[PDB]
């Protein structure tokens, strides 16, 4: 028995949910505290009134207390650079990204530069000073995300303000390091101036046994289920690709798990897109027409109480893809219209009748041609009643009157009329009428 | 020959006519 | 390129998420309705009237809707809907024939960008068009069966603008007064209260040119007949008190958020509360008394926000919609309420609910009267949904 | 029906519904998860719900008083910013572990493009 | 015989039930499996 | 006339292979490249000097169980990229672009496995598919429309097995299990009008679907040549070559020796056999033979691994030639043989998933 | 026999000369090759094509499977990672077929002509099945017993050489060749060689067409022979695809006097208005030698058998002659003609037949004859009674069937059928046709509107849809049970016509053979029509063939009689709305029903 089967059987689903886990922890679909069987969550209550015309007042006083203090130019001198040439200093302003911007805009403006010594050493000094005014302005609080300082000779950076506009720099003598494109460094000074077990089945061919650790937490999504009832409900509803059974081992809990047989999960969008040629499928860049459908899924819940013992949606419209009768090709929504692709007169029959007629040898052309012409016309309309015949012949010469005259075969047509009258369908009152109408 | 018999789809049908009026 | 592969992976992840949500829906909603249209729509509005037949367990409501077809004819549509109107009733809930059916269709030139009905008369409806003008219609004057030829009577269209737009609002107290906002950066006011010579030509009574950028929204005041606000991409919200005779200088003007503003609305019950939503992924609010204090910020949306609406029948309920394929419902009474660590990691206390139905940008949504806790939503996938949130969440 | 029996619909062998997930996309997820785990170490350290960062000293600042603050930047270069820490606190925050729900919202998407996307990615209409 | 013969196409002719760690063992079977201990649950 | 076995390879999955196709579209001087399809894989190789063979690329399908059967090389007129197309038991046609290493088109519509694919010699956008559905289909791979369907009232009756184009690409021969051989025309005005329309069709311009052409009746047919299965046919100028399980190839022409091929009436009922070619131990079906581009040699595999080679020159078919190259390693079976555009090399595949190369020495 | 020994003897010469010819062929063929190939090469010289590059392992998959090829000779082994392919959606199985809207006659087949192929593993133990099928056909398969080949030329040469020294030779040839397999062909070839002459395209009694140059005067019967022998009255067609041609000709009685017969001046050359021909017309009850063409003479001969008394009309049709000339020619030619029978009928009785309850009495007699075992319905065939009445020896009477209008039964036969009379709709139980399941013929029921509105498409009768064929729109898609299925578009009420079930028609034993192969694959399309015929939809039919089986279906099938032909219709068992699938019970034996169809789609509700 190649166990790689078992592994490969259970390897595909797990990863999926694993990915979803990392997504769900950051991209929620619904609050788990609103779930009916997760009621222990959301410990708060709806009991509250909170009239609005006072909320501002609570804030109006609060803003008075919130204003603790505020900041009030800068000057800093660079000590000799150290290593195991003029310097460059830049001020970079980062602004908020807008609708037409793909990334946060940045504006690097230089405040100045100075000529620092080429790899000086301590005890050799016996000095360049940078002074910065209030380049930042209050109005910028609406446009600028932040500011930062950049240094080069060789690159280094630092940031002045936090998110809350809180200055992160004090005054003092700092030693820092820099990268290129321990090691190089510089110095400067600044001054402001129940046991649970799991069983895995593989159709009785093989099985695996494990024990849960940190029980009551979902082993896949790590959701904290405080009750066996809620845990079972969540496992059976969310992770639906598996099937679970409750065994109630005396140690406190035992669950046997197998792979779902069908799990009819499939694309639920426009059904036609499944058969679009690659490159056009999932275009999602233009309106598309499709047939109307209507479903219903929730009408009147019962809201029954919890019961551990229990643990041991119609459609309207077209809900499928339709194919052409002959070519077995998908049918477009517009092609579904009154065109019924079915009529009384197939062409292959029209060819077969003529080729079969041509087989006979004891017949001259003057009769074969008339027979074919009459048979095709008869099959065109499909007369079924004898009373129709009086009109039938009338219409016959009405359609082919030019052809027979061109063929010079009216004599055989008259002979056919005589034969028909012999069979009790035509009356003597109409035999001559066909010829009179011919000319 | 023709001992065997294939399974065909068959739809039975029967019907009388009437009783004369009395 | 790498974009195609990532899009392919995401198109499967979204389908898996939707499959999980549909499986888990029953224990979250008291009502779930879905219906697929042939062409998508960009409008959502519930008519005020309601009728309820005796001897049955459902009521009847009407919905207004637009159409944005690819190349074919465009239509303005109004449809009927049967909502269950019983507590014991539970065929799905009523008849077995059908719950939704179209009843009004009118030919249109171009797609429908916006459409709203006049409160003073539900029959009269406005319509924005891809052209540089506005149309007005009254469905009672046209047959339900559309004219096969195409275009028909515009029913007193308007004039004054130069580019297509989206702003549209009637004055609740004064009949005829209506405001529009378009890409021209201007706000145009007509008064159709009395136009003896319609002639399908009426020029804007007034034009305001405060904002320099493209104007995004405008809305009348809910109690005053001479107050409203203007919202543009300038990130500036401006308060315009008419009868001051100043088309350039407003009564007020401030910067709302760090990004372009998209939607604005007023609280029906309070006189001063104003709500606003912008592309900054933030929801803010203000008071007419003092405007230099951003009262509070709600931070849960992961992309642009395009619509905000105050809940009728409730004074402290509001909703937010955006391109995140999500819809949020917030609670103002639970601001800053202490909560358990698991409740905290679930989310902030003031957040009440999140819709998880649509699998694409939520084009539009709308509350309704005659029903306390139901909303209708429409997306670009030809998907329309009507739902009611579970009762146990509140009280 | 108004009130029918519990859901029940089965037969001997119904047609298989053609599952939608392909191996081509599954291998991409496998590789992405492997690289992310080797760059996050959540299953070994984070217990599947916490992300780890490793700090390193950046700048050595001395205050006018008897204090010396040191700047710290964390290796993963995640949404977190650099932080000043007193020298007395050194050797106590060499590595940090944080639950995923706390991380900054705006710059949490940097971990993976599949975390979230605007499917159109180029809007033709407004 | 020759007229009755059919026509052929082809020629004639685990003991340790350790923990949930098995999950962490199942997915990363290559490229430096972590925890250095999942090898026990082979 | 002499070849020597300079190289042999064996796969790992040890499942029989069925296809070999040299890229006959190579420009003057480019390296020789070919491909081979196995159980569910496709493999590419390039021929180096001194018998060296280099593995280039491989593709595999794992979504479902299938057995690939046949392949055909082509090119793109827009950018002149090599193109390949494959099919298998699932009845799915795939097109693969080796430049981008990605499948660009797939076609569905058949009901059972596909047996062969061939392209129009002149127009590169026409693809012919032969299936077990008693039907032959013609696709325009550019506009994605189906052109023609062959079969119906007077079509084949059991599992069409093979088909062949004429040298100028206006006539087709079809053979199947029902001992029947049929001719089909393409020159007819109706057919060419249908093709021209198929090259002009925009789905957004009309609400109608494309109207394909249905053909029910062959131009000529017969069943008297063989008393067993026929699974391979080849045009030779205006003569026809066919084989069967009767351990003999047969060459013939329709009608009498005085009957011109283009004057044959549909009701023709006589045939004129001209000659036969003899071999041994071909007691199974689904085995094929091959010819060089210049039409001067013929090669055919054998059940016990032997080879049979003849010349197409003035050598009388009664005693034209008898050439048998042999090796002692494999004797399972040989399905198909392949030549290059020139006659430099010959390639064969064994039933044990192995490849054999023979190099010509004049 | 030594027939082969002689065949080789001539073949020495025939192969010799033939050899030369084929060589002259080769040189010709090899020439054309040399041209065509060259042309192709020229085109190939006008192209530039990109080369392929070796596979490069993309970083997008750090862990993936790889394939390696072992070298039998002295070379190393290369390893390359595999590349995955995107998935595609398949569809269920199907086979070729053609559309149809009616039944189609098929002659019985006696030779297998092909041997199926199974999976090559099922027969490995059950090979006997092939031998049993062989015995079913009695060992006859095309190609078998060929013993070489014959072109019919060497056979003729041998027959000429095989002089007396006919019967044994013919038997030997038949045994050695399935193509001939009969001495009738040998004798036909013998006669052709002895005579080697043919009268022409026309039959042995040559009948050139009237509109041709080879005009020849002939009597009426030979002129109308082909028309009378080829036409089928039921479908009003020549060579009907669903009717055998074995029937009597148009030689039947008819009303002899159906004309005004009012004397008047036909014109200047009027047959009447002249004392000679004017009195001669009544008597038969100086001429001119006009150019009476043979075609015109035959025309006169045929036309005399249409009026027998009208020279004006006949001369009007025959423009060559004149009315007075027509009378003169009749006096010359018609004077030597044979007398006519001039029979007719009266049929006075109308009163007693009105009650018509005796018709129900005779229906009861027919039923009580074989009431218990009346399950055996029989195909209709027009009975012929030239002198005797429609007694117990009547083919229809013994057939237990009513006499259709095409029968030769007298116009007042008691075995005929009266027809419907209903007023609102001929659809309810009270209708007579609806009881004895039939469709109201449009020549009898003049009340229900069946006759009316034949061209228009709205009628009150609900028992005449099959003739008018107003089927409903149907869609095709994979079913939820097995393979394909049919879906309905629009809503429909209960007990309403859906469509027909068309296909080829074969004999019972013939259908039995095809059932054997259909059984092996557990799939079939055979439907029983009546006691003699079976309809197969495998090769022809319409969409309805795809309908699946169910034990509680919403449709049911009905076998009905229409214009003397059996048909099958499908009707709805309850109200049906858009998009639901259609089923009906196949009525198989329970054992076979379980063996073949064991899918219910639904578990036990209780």
């Amino acid at each position: 028995a190649d166990h790689e089967l078992f592994l490969q059987a259970f390897e595909k689903p797990t990863q999926i949910y694993r990915f979803l886990r990392t997504r769900n922890l950051i991209a929620p679909i619904f609050l788990h505290r609103t779930l009916t069987y997760m009621s222990h969550r959301n410990s708060r209550t709806n009991i509250k009134r909170k009239t609005f015309k006072v909320d501002d007042m609570l804030s109006k006083v609060e803003k008075m207390k919130g204003e603790q203090e505020s900041h009030s130019h800068l000057q800093l001198t660079f000590t000799g650079f150290f290593h195991k040439v003029t310097l460059e200093v830049l001020l970079v302003k980062v602004c908020h990204k807008k609708r037409k911007d793909v990334s946060c805009p940045i504006r690097q403006v230089p405040t100045g530069k100075k000529q620092v010594p080429l790899n000086p050493d301590l005890n050799q000094t016996k000095p360049s000073l940078a002074v910065s005014s209030n380049e930042f302005e209050p109005s910028n609080s609406h446009m600028v995300k932040s500011y930062s300082l950049l240094f080069r000779v060789f690159v280094a950076q630092m940031t002045v303000f936090d998110k809350n506009r809180r200055l992160q720099l004090l005054d003092g003598e700092y030693e820092v390091a820099m990268q290129e494109m321990q090691g190089p460094t510089l110095q400067f000074t600044l001054r402001w101036t129940l046991r649970i077990f799991y069983q895995f089945l593989y159709n009785n061919n093989t099985r695996q046994q494990t024990e849960a650790r940190d029980d009551l937490h979902c082993p896949w999504c790590t959701l904290n289920c405080r009750k066996l009832y809620s845990l079972l409900k969540h496992l059976k509803l969310c992770h639906s690709r598996f099937i679970f059974n409750y065994v109630y081992h005396p140690k406190g809990a035992r669950i046997d798990v197998s792979i779902n047989e069908c799990y009819d999960g499939s694309y639920a969008g426009n059904p036609q897109d499944i058969h679009r040629q690659p490159g056009f499928a999932f275009s999602r860049n233009g309106p598309v027409k499709r047939t109307p459908i209507t479903h219903i899924l929730v009408c009147r819940p019962k809201r029954t109480k919890a019961s551990m013992s229990e643990f041991l949606t119609y459609s309207s419209g077209h809900n499928r893809l339709y194919f052409h009768s002959d070519t077995c090709l998908p049918l477009r929504p517009q092609e579904m219209e009154v065109d019924s692709e079915d009529e009384k007169d197939p062409e292959w029959l029209r060819e077969k009748t003529i080729t079969q007629i041509e087989e006979f040898s004891d017949v001259n052309e003057g009769e074969k041609e008339v027979m074919k012409l009459w048979n095709l016309h008869v099959m065109k309309h499909g007369f079924i009643a004898d009373n129709q015949m009086n009109h039938a012949c009338m219409l016959f010469v009405e359609n082919y009157g030019q052809k027979i005259i061109k063929k010079n075969l009216c004599r055989n047509f008259m002979l056919h009329l005589v034969s028909m009258h012999d069979f009790n369908l035509i009356s003597i009152m109409s035999i001559d009428k066909a010829v009179t109408k011919l000319r | 020959q023709l001992a065997t018999k294939a399974a065909r789809k068959s739809a039975p049908a029967t019907g009388g006519v009437k009783k004369p009026h009395r | 390129k790498e974009a195609a592969f990532d899009d392919a992976v995401e198109e499967r992840v979204i389908n898996e998420e939707y499959k999980i949500w549909k499986k888990n829906t029953p224990f979250l909603y008291d009502l779930v309705m879905t219906h697929a249209l042939e062409w998508p729509s960009l409008t959502a509005q519930w008519l005020p009237d309601v009728t309820r037949p005796e001897g049955k367990d459902f009521s009847i409501h009407r919905l207004v809707l637009g159409t944005h077809t690819s190349d074919e004819q465009n239509h303005l549509v109004i449809a009927s809907v049967q909502l269950p109107n019983d507590d014991a009733q539970f065929g799905g809930f009523g008849s077995v024939s059908g719950k939704i059916e179209i009843e009004i269709k009118i030919n249109h030139e171009g797609e429908v960008n916006r459409a709203r009905y006049m409160p003073q008369n539900p029959c009269i409806i406005a319509t924005k068009t891809p052209s540089s003008d506005v149309l007005v219609f009254d469905y009672t004057k046209h047959p339900s069966k559309p004219d096969p030829s195409g275009e028909c009577n515009p029913d007193l269209r308007l004039r004054g603008h130069q580019k297509e737009g989206y702003g549209l609002s009637w004055n609740p107290n004064l009949s005829g007064h209506l405001l529009s906002a378009s890409d021209d950066h201007t706000i145009c006011l007509w008064d159709i209260s009395a136009v003896p010579k319609e002639g399908k030509v009426v020029d804007a009574k007034t034009i305001f040119t405060g904002h320099t950028a493209v104007v995004e929204d405008v809305s009348w005041h809910l109690l005053h007949e001479s107050l409203f606000g203007s919202v543009a991409d300038d990130q500036k919200l401006m308060i315009w008190d008419t009868r001051s005779n100043n088309t350039s200088k407003p009564s007020h003007s401030v910067d709302a958020h760090t990004a372009e503003v998209n939607c604005l609305s007023f609280n029906p019950y309070s006189e001063f509360i104003l709500a606003t939503g912008s592309a900054d992924k933030t929801v803010a609010l203000w008071d007419l008394r003092n405007l230099k204090l951003k009262l509070h910020s709600f931070e849960s949306h992961k992309d642009e926000i395009f619509q905000v609406q105050w809940s009728p029948h409730n004074e402290t309920i509001l909703a937010s919609s955006g391109t995140d394929r999500r819809l949020n419902v917030w609670d103002l009474s639970k601001i800053g309420e202490e909560q358990s660590p698991e409740d905290a990691e679930d989310g902030p206390p003031e957040l009440l609910f999140i819709h998880g139905g649509h699998t694409a940008k939520i084009s539009d949504f709308s509350w309704n009267p005659n029903e306390p806790w139901v909303i209708c939503s429409v997306s670009e996938d030809n998907i329309m949904q009507v739902w009611q949130m579970a009762e146990n969440i509140y009280n | 029906n108004k009130r029918r029996k519990l859901k029940n619909k089965r037969r001997r062998s119904l047609p298989r519904p053609h599952d939608f997930f392909d191996a081509q996309t599954l291998d991409a997820i496998r590789h992405r998860a492997i690289c992310f785990n080797l760059s996050a170490h959540i299953e070994s350290l984070g217990k599947g719900h916490s992300v780890v960062f490793h700090s390193t000293v950046i700048a050595k600042r001395k205050e006018d008083s008897g204090k010396i603050k040191l700047l710290l930047h964390w290796m993963p270069e995640d949404i977190l910013p650099d932080v000043w820490v007193n020298e007395s606190e050194r050797h106590q925050l060499k590595t940090k572990v944080v639950h995923l729900s706390k991380l900054p919202k705006d710059t949490a998407l940097l971990l993976d493009p599949n975390i979230y996307r605007t499917m159109p990615q180029k809007r033709l209409k407004r | 015989r020759p007229r009755l013969q059919a026509q052929r196409k082809f020629a004639q002719s685990p003991p340790p039930a350790t923990q949930i760690s098995d999950l962490s063992k199942r997915k990363p079977k290559t490229e430096d499996f972590l925890t250095f201990l999942c090898l026990r649950g082979s | 006339y002499s070849f020597k076995c300079v190289n042999s390879l064996k796969e790992d999955h040890n499942q029989p292979l069925f296809g070999v196709q040299f890229n006959w579209h190579s420009k003057e001087g480019d390296p020789l490249v070919f491909a081979t399809v196995g159980s569910n894989r496709v493999t590419l190789y390039e021929c180096h000097s001194q018998g060296e063979i280099r593995l280039l690329q491989s593709y595999v399908d794992a979504d479902a169980d299938e057995n690939f059967y046949t392949c055909a090389w082509t090119y793109d007129s827009n950018t002149s990229h090599p193109l390949l197309a494959v099919a298998g038991s699932r009845g799915i046609i795939r097109i693969i672009n080796p430049i981008t290493m990605q499948c660009i088109k797939h076609y569905v519509g058949h009901g059972n496995a596909i047996n062969e694919l061939k392209f129009h010699p002149r127009d590169p956008n026409l693809l012919l598919s032969v299936s077990k559905d008693h039907a032959l289909r013609l696709w325009n791979i550019q506009t994605d429309t189906l052109v023609a369907i062959f079969g119906g009232v007077e079509g084949h009756r059991d599992e069409v097995l093979s088909a062949d184009y004429d040298l100028l690409g206006e006539k087709i021969m079809s053979c199947g299990m029902d001992h029947s051989l049929k001719l089909w025309r393409i020159n007819s005005k109706r057919m060419m009008n249908a093709i021209k329309e198929s090259y002009d069709y925009n789905p957004n311009k009309t609400n109608r679907p494309f109207i394909s052409q249905k053909i029910h009746f062959p131009d000529f047919s017969t069943r008297d040549i063989h008393r067993n299965y026929v699974d391979c046919v080849r045009w030779l100028g205006d003569l026809i070559l066919s084989k069967s399980c009767e351990n003999a190839i047969v060459c013939w022409k329709p009608g009498k020796m005085e009957d011109d091929i283009d004057k044959i009436k549909p009701s023709e009922s006589n045939v004129t056999i001209l000659g036969r070619f003899d071999y041994s131990q071909c007691d199974i079906w689904y085995m094929r033979f091959s010819m060089d581009f210049w039409q001067k040699m013929l090669a055919l595999g054998n059940q016990v691994g032997k080879l049979y080679v003849w010349d197409l020159e003035v050598e009388d078919p009664h005693k034209a030639k008898c050439t048998t190259l042999t090796h002692h390693k494999c004797g399972a079976a040989i399905r198909q043989t392949s030549f290059s555009r020139d006659s430099s090399i010959l390639i064969a595949v064994c039933d044990d998933a192995s490849i054999w190369r023979w190099d010509r020495l004049r | 026999k030594r027939v082969k020994s002689e065949y080789m003897r001539l073949r020495q010469l025939k192969r010799f000369r033939r050899a030369d010819e084929v060589k002259s062929m080769f040189s010709s063929n090899r020439q054309k090759i040399l041209e065509r190939t060259e042309i192709l090469n020229q085109e190939w010289k006008q192209r530039r094509i990109q080369p392929v590059h070796i596979l490069t392992s993309v970083s997008s998959l750090r862990g993936t499977r790889e394939c390696s090829v072992t070298s039998d000779l002295d070379f190393p082994t290369q390893v390359i990672p595999l590349k995955t392919l995107n998935a595609v959606a398949s569809v269920p199985i199907m086979y070729s077929w053609s559309p149809l809207q009616q039944n189609f006659m098929v002659e019985d087949e006696t030779v297998l002509h092909n041997i199926p192929y199974m999976g090559d593993e099922v027969l490995d133990q059950d090979g006997t099945f092939i031998e049993e099928l062989i015995k079913n056909y009695d060992g006859k398969v095309h190609g078998d017993r060929e013993c070489g080949f014959i072109n019919d030329e060497i056979f003729v040469e041998l027959v000429n050489a095989l002089g007396q020294y006919s019967d044994k030779i013919f038997e030997a040839i038949s045994s050695m060749f399935p193509d001939k397999g009969t001495a009738e062909e040998l004798k036909e070839k013998y006669k052709e060689l002895t005579e080697q002459q043919l009268p022409g395209a026309l039959p042995p009694e040559c009948t050139p067409n009237i509109d041709g140059p080879n005009a020849k005067s002939v009597q009426r019967e030979q002129s109308l022979h082909s028309f009378h022998t080829l036409f089928c009255r039921r479908c009003f067609k020549y060579d009907c695809f669903l009717h055998p041609f074995h029937a009597t000709p148009n030689t039947y009685k008819r009303k002899n006097t159906e004309t005004a017969l009012d004397n008047k001046p036909c014109g200047p050359q009027c047959y009447q208005h002249l004392e000679g021909a004017k009195e001669f017309a009544a008597a038969l009850t100086p001429p001119e030698n006009v150019e009476w063409s043979g075609a015109e003479a035959s025309m006169f001969r045929v036309l005399i058998g249409t009026y027998y008394d009208n020279f004006c009309a006949i001369a009007r049709l025959i423009g060559t002659k004149t009315c007075r000339q027509v009378y003169e020619f009749r006096v010359k030619e018609s004077s030597i003609i044979a007398p006519a029978p001039a029979e007719d009928v009266d049929t006075p009785p109308r009163k007693k037949k009105r009650k018509h309850r005796l018709w129900a009495a005779h229906c009861r007699k027919i039923q009580l004859k074989k009431d218990g075992s009346s399950n055996h319905v029989y195909n209709y065939q027009p009975c012929d009674h030239p002198r005797q009445p429609c007694d117990s020896s009547c083919p229809c009477v013994i057939a237990q069937n009513f006499c259709e209008k095409f029968c030769q039964c007298s116009s007042e036969c008691q075995n005929r059928f009266p027809g419907c009379r209903c007023k609102a709709q001929c659809n309810t139980k009270q209708c007579p046709c609806y009881l004895a399941v039939r469709e109201c013929d449009p020549d009898l029921c003049l009340t229900c509107g069946a006759a009316d509105h034949w061209d228009s498409k709205n009628v009150s009768c609900k028992n005449c849809s099959i003739q008018r064929g107003s089927k409903k729109h149907l869609l095709l898609a994979p079913s939820d049970v097995a393979g394909w299925g049919i879906f309905i578009k629009d809503p429909v009420q209960k007990n309403e016509f859906i469509s027909e079930y068309c296909g080829e028609i074969i004999s019972q034993d013939e259908a039995d053979r095809r059932g054997k192969v259909y059984d092996k694959y557990m799939c079939s399309f055979l439907f029983n029509l009546n006691n003699d015929f079976v309809v197969d939809a495998t090769r022809k039919g319409n969409k309805i063939r795809f309908a699946n089986h169910s034990v509680n279906p919403n449709c049911y099938a009905k076998v009905m009689m229409v214009n003397g032909d059996h048909r099958i219709g499908i009707f709805a068992k309850r109200a049906i709305q858009t998009g639901e699938e259609l089923f009906f019970d196949y009525r198989y034996s329970q054992a076979d029903a379980l063996k073949y169809v064991g899918i219910e789609r639904e578990m036990e509700i209780p």
